[PDB]
């Protein structure tokens, strides 16, 4: 009965995704 | 003379490996941004350049 | 009732997500470290009588 996993969200930045410090 | 006519240059030998080289202890593991990760760590981390020797 | 089977062949299939080899090179690295080692419950979990 325990389902569980890491999420914290943020979508794409302005660059949208891949490239990952701000 | 008796000693080579220029003072070698290069890597090092396996008695100043081990008195260099010590275990690093890295605290708070991975912690700031990319491209300051302690890189040379990877085994095939080509450290001249910031890339990964690959195969081909 | 008759009914039989017989196996040919065993195969096994994995797929790679073909990512760029120094940020593949950069997750493994993260994930070769014991503070971020990976962590699973059996999904429905119970001791079975």
């Amino acid at each position: 009965d325990i389902n569980f996993a890491s999420l914290a969200p943020r979508h794409g930045t302005r660059p949208f995704m891949g490239t990952w410090n701000e | 003379q008796s000693s080579s006519s220029e003072p070698r240059s290069g890597g090092i030998g396996t008695l100043q490996f081990v008195e260099e080289f010590v275990p690093s202890v890295y605290f708070n593991p991975f912690s700031g941004s990319p491209g300051l990760y302690p890189d040379e760590f990877i085994p095939n981390f080509d450290a001249v350049r910031e890339a990964v020797d690959g195969y081909d | 009732d008759g009914a039989s089977v017989r196996f040919d062949s065993v195969n096994l299939y994995a797929t790679f997500f073909p990512m760029a080899h120094n940020t593949a090179s950069t997750l493994e690295a993260m994930l070769r470290n014991d503070t971020n080692d990976q962590s699973f419950n059996d999904y429905l979990s119970a001791a079975n009588m």
